[PDB]
């Protein structure tokens, strides 16, 4: 319905009309049909409802389990955790490998391929790189493959997940580093209301001087 | 300007205008396209098959009240 | 009131331009009341001139001991600096435009004259001075508006002057400025033949509260732009050229001072300081946007 | 009559098109019969051929601006 | 970037004379798509090999590297090469090129979101105005 | 209230800023001739890159009252142009400016007005007569669509900035001061990064509620904030370490030589006055 980075547009009322109305068993087939949304891996206002909240520690305790998964965890915590988390498509087994690569990326200019690779059980440069091509071709990758630094060149990402909440910290954090890149700069600012205003008062005098040096 | 001459596109669109016995036509042209909207470098001046200087004075092709600066000029503009 | 000057009155303006005090004295306008549609125009159509010559009919006015530039610009033509009476061809612009200007009110009448140098400035030449000296003896009060785009590119200062300059007959009194400025071979020879037959307007701004809110509101969003510069890579070879010019004004400052234009040697170091103090500006810009987004660490 | 009149034409029209551009297709091979009204009666086609003759020459280009509304060169 | 028969069945809409077909197999159209096939992974990627890019394309690296010698001998490339290593090159445009990219990368980004949420916090807008004219 | 909420144009033009300095003026001018804030019509143009729109240059124009409407006397617009196109061919009519309240039917009869000379004009509003702190310009544009059974145009808002003029800045600089020339430089800075301080400031304000209380718990807040603490510094590149050395360098040197052009200028003048009194120069 609404329209910025989420999965399948239809996925916001249809899924609150689904918990609302589908639940237990109707409930999983709710959550079968949530698990291909990409960009809305999380549901923060979406488990809002309390269908979403049954859905959660219902029988559906371990797709709770997953989706603060999609907000916490990695794909390589589900290589360590096979069991807990509810079923997934190989495509949404490797969705969860993009969940984890869209987060390293995000935290690095570039991933290594061996870091991706070993987390997400990764093999060999050709199912790697169809993975990585895929992910770019979702379109959440700019920059391109960084195969020098082995690496992949990042110029952009596309917001993966909801991704349950550092929110107040995470903007509290932001905020704390723009004041602190202000403040150095800001610091800049009048250090150049001293320096070239500092000019404008020197040479003025210095003119002045020789100007009185004549008669 | 002093010297009241035409400036006249190839359909024969003549255009009065005030300039002087010396009145540059390099700045005639300038004076052409800042009135009509065709800019003078397509308006070719030519005095009697044989073109005018686009750095020169207009009287100095004893161009006059009636004289015609050439334009070939454009359509665009006008 | 900051709008009391934008106040055209035609009645009071149009009295002061048939007043004829510069008959009784040349030197009565000392003010050059400027609404800033000349730097609008006269700047971006220089530049955007490149480096073709250009010539009209400025809009203004005249307030108690001044000349007023309601506007000044460029065309897109040729040949000034070297035109014979250049800035004529363009009054047709207002010969059109001043008319139905009143018809919104704009009751102005045409006062002056629009033109630029693109690269080297906006002024009149030898033939030029030709035009200007015949026409203040043809259209008094008449100005030589003088500012240089380049100049004001690499310079961040309006150097503008209102070159009334001094008819034939009326030589420099007290106040002649004659700003001297360094000529291409065409019209050294003959601004060193009419250098000190003009002086200038003091050349003061008008506008209204909204035009300094506006302005300031401008630098409110174009800080951004401010950061995403890269002119080093605009005009080095700017520099390169004014490398080979300054080389060159070093081997003429030379073969001046040699046995015995004045002063070469103290002039060129006078502008090789000068050039050298733009470039290395041009680098500060640019170090500092990149030590600001490249000192960012994670 | 038709070599003689073709050459006082060619030299008639390299000299209009040099003064002004036109220069159009339409319009201007309006303004050609316009200049020359006392001669004679020409082809209202052939305007096309007209301006052909003198894009030939180098005295006039053809405009990308339209079929007609061309450009002077030279 | 689709793949043999994910359109062989684009056979059947070829014509007789073009599904008479080439000398080195690989159709006119074949090897028209792997133009354009590589092309999308050319206008892609930022460097590769061609044991790499062949067994991406199934195909030998001589004849990827070799036509890649050909897509240029059209013209329409862009890039640059080492036969030795055996390698093309991705470029990273690295500089002010990837600076302002990404400057006016988070330009956009910001002001998406500045203006999503002044849409969705209209009176939050006005609120966060009235704080800011206090600031 | 008949407007249409749509799409860009064709807008891309050069700009001046004491045209909106006109914008200012042709209001200061109807309201004098008028005594009374004056609803007035400029000739709005401005840039066009690529999706961005940037309403810059519109000066004093005509605007008569058609017994309620704002009116672009359209053909005495055409003789205007005509009056400047001769040597304003620099600009073209995107669009025009007025001064009162919120756009209204009147702004959008002679915004319609501009849309006869163009296809898809541009919609400015300024007022010194509104109540706002932001730069007062509001600008419209048009889609086609069918809504209703009906096939309508469409004209919404979309944001701008300001010329890039490097005189036209220097002036802008003064004007603002009015008077030390970097300072009058890094304040175009100054201005620019503080007013979309404001807009990320506001941004972080109704941010911080966000995890606060009482204000919309939305996933696409901060996270946008982690892909921003993965755009820092860009080009840890050695790549642009190496560039920078190269700059620096050069204008270092540059200014190494200027110590030469200084003191050399200095030692000429001294073996000038050594030729001066030590000697018959
Ligand atoms: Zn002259």
């Amino acid at each position: 319905m609404a329209g910025e980075q989420k999965p399948s547009s239809n996925l916001l009322e249809q899924f609150i009309l689904l918990a609302k109305g589908t639940s237990g068993s109707a409930l999983t087939a709710l959550i079968s049909q949530v698990l291909e949304a990409p960009g809305v891996y999380v549901f923060g206002e979406l488990l809002e409802l309390a269908n979403v909240q049954e859905l959660a520690e219902g029988a559906n305790a371990a797709y709770l389990q997953l989706l603060n998964l999609f907000a916490y965890g990695t794909y390589p915590d589900y290589i360590a955790n096979k069991e807990s988390l509810p079923e997934l498509s190989t495509a949404q087994q490797n969705k969860l490998k993009h969940l984890t690569i869209v987060s390293l990326a995000s935290r690095m200019k570039c991933i290594p391929y061996s870091v991706l690779l070993k987390d997400l059980e990764m093999r060999n440069l050709r199912e790697l790189e169809d993975l990585i091509i895929e992910a770019v071709y979702t379109d959440i990758i700019q920059g391109k493959l960084d195969q020098r630094n082995q690496l992949l060149e990042v110029d952009f990402c596309i917001g993966r997940d909801i991704r349950k909440k550092d929110l107040s910290a995470i903007a509290r954090t932001l905020q704390e580093w723009c004041v602190g890149c202000e403040v150095v700069l800001s610091g800049i600012e009048e250090q150049v209301s001293r320096a070239n205003q500092h000019k404008e008062q020197q040479l003025g005098l210095k003119q002045q001087i020789e100007s009185e040096v004549a008669n | 300007g002093s010297m009241l001459i035409k400036v006249k596109t190839l359909t024969g669109k003549e255009i009065e205008i005030d300039i002087e016995p010396t009145d540059k036509v390099e700045r005639i042209k300038e004076r052409v396209e800042e009135k009509e909207g065709i800019p003078p470098q397509q308006q070719r001046l030519i005095y009697s098959g044989k073109q005018m200087n686009d750095e020169k004075t207009a009287a100095d092709y004893k161009i006059m009240g009636g004289s015609v600066l050439h334009l070939v000029l454009a359509l665009r503009g006008g | 009131s900051i709008d009391e000057i934008y106040k055209y009155d035609k009645k009071q303006q149009q009295e002061i331009l048939a007043a004829k005090p510069w008959t009784k004295d040349h030197h009565y306008f000392k003010y050059c009341k400027i609404s800033a549609l000349a730097l609008l125009k006269m700047v971006m159509h220089a530049r955007s001139g490149g480096n073709l010559e250009v010539m009209g009919l400025m809009l203004g006015k005249v307030d108690g001991e001044t000349m007023i530039i309601m506007d000044s610009f460029a065309l897109p033509v040729e040949g000034t600096e070297t035109r014979v009476n250049a800035q004529a061809a363009a009054y047709e612009y207002m010969a059109a435009y001043i008319e139905n200007a009143k018809q919104v009110g704009r009751l102005e009448n045409a006062i002056g004259w629009y033109h630029s140098h693109p690269g080297y400035g906006c002024w009149l030449s030898g033939i030029d001075v030709s035009t200007q000296m015949l026409n203040q003896q043809f259209q008094e009060p008449f100005v030589a508006v003088v500012i240089d785009p380049t100049r004001t590119i690499s310079a961040g200062k309006v150097n503008l002057g209102a070159f009334r300059t001094y008819p034939k007959g009326y030589k420099p009194p007290d106040e002649g400025p004659s700003e001297y400025q360094t000529i291409p071979l065409n019209k050294i020879e003959d601004f060193g033949v009419h250098c000190k037959q003009y002086y200038a307007l003091e050349v003061s701004y008008f506008k209204s509260s909204l035009d300094r809110k506006l302005l300031e509101l401008l630098w409110n969003k174009y800080w951004v732009n401010t950061l995403s510069s890269s002119s080093l890579l605009t005009n080095a070879d700017y520099t390169t050229g004014q490398v080979f010019d300054l080389s060159e004004k070093l081997e003429q400052s030379e073969a001046q001072l040699g046995r015995g234009s004045e002063d070469k040697l103290a002039k060129a170091t006078r502008d090789s300081c000068k050039t050298t103090i733009e470039a290395i500006h041009g680098l500060m810009s640019q170090v500092i946007k990149d030590k600001l987004f490249n000192q960012i660490n994670i | 009559v038709d070599e003689d009149r073709k050459m006082y034409l060619q030299a008639a029209i390299v000299r209009i098109m040099k003064a002004r551009k036109v220069l159009r297709h339409n319009a201007l091979i309006q303004e050609v019969i316009s200049q020359s009204r006392a001669r004679f009666n020409p082809s209202i086609s052939m305007i096309k051929k007209c301006i052909e003759v003198l894009i030939d020459k180098q005295y006039i280009e053809r405009s990308q601006a339209s079929a007609d509304e061309y450009s002077y060169v030279a | 970037i689709i793949r043999g028969n994910q359109l062989q069945e684009f056979a059947a809409m070829l014509m007789p004379h073009q599904k008479a077909t080439t000398a080195d197999g690989s159709s006119i159209l074949d090897r028209a798509v792997i133009e354009h096939n590589l092309l999308s992974a050319s206008k892609l990627y930022n460097n590769i090999t061609f044991e790499e890019l062949g067994a991406l394309l199934e195909i030998p690296a001589a004849k990827a590297e070799k036509i890649a010698s050909q897509m240029i001998t059209e013209g329409r490339m862009n890039g640059f090469i080492d036969q030795i290593d055996g390698i093309v090159h991705f470029e990273t445009r690295e500089a002010l090129p990837t600076w302002d990219k990404q400057i006016q990368s988070l330009c956009f980004q910001v002001n998406n979101l500045l203006e999503k949420i002044s849409q969705t916090a209209p009176e939050w807008t006005a609120q966060a105005m009235e704080a800011q004219m206090a600031q | 209230s008949v407007m249409a909420c749509g799409v860009t144009g064709s807008v891309s033009v050069a700009l001046h800023p004491l045209v909106i300095l006109n914008i200012s003026d042709h209001w200061i001018r109807m309201r004098s001739q008028e005594g009374r804030p004056v609803q007035v019509i400029g000739a709005l143009i401005g840039k066009q890159e690529g999706r961005n729109i940037e309403v810059m240059n519109s000066f004093e124009l005509l605007s008569h009252t058609v017994e309620e409407k704002i009116i672009i006397d359209k053909e005495y617009y055409y003789t205007k142009e005509e009056q400047f196109k001769q040597v304003f061919k620099e600009l073209e009519f995107l669009g025009w400016y007025t001064t009162g309240g919120p756009p209204d039917p009147s702004d959008i009869h002679v915004h319609k007005q501009v849309c006869e000379i163009i296809e898809s004009p541009l919609f400015l509003k300024l007022n010194p007569m509104t109540k706002h702190t932001d730069l007062p310009v509001s600008v419209f544009e048009s889609v086609i669509d069918i809504i209703n059974g009906e096939a309508t145009m469409l004209f919404a808002e979309l944001t701008y900035t300001l010329a890039t003029e490097e005189a036209e800045r220097i002036g802008v600089d003064h004007v603002a001061r009015m008077t030390s020339t970097v300072a009058e430089h890094l304040i175009a800075q100054h201005s620019a990064i503080k007013m979309l301080h404001s807009r990320v400031k506001l941004i972080l304000e109704y941010v911080k509620a966000s995890e606060a209380g009482e204000v919309p718990f939305n996933h696409e807040i901060l996270r946008e904030a982690y892909a921003l603490c993965h755009c820092l510094p860009v080009l840890s590149t050695d790549k642009f370490k190496t560039d920078f050395y190269d700059q620096c360098n050069d204008v270092g040197l540059m200014a190494y030589l200027g110590t030469i052009t200084k003191t050399c200028n200095t030692m000429n003048q001294f073996v000038n006055k050594f030729n001066v009194l030590y000697d018959r120069q």
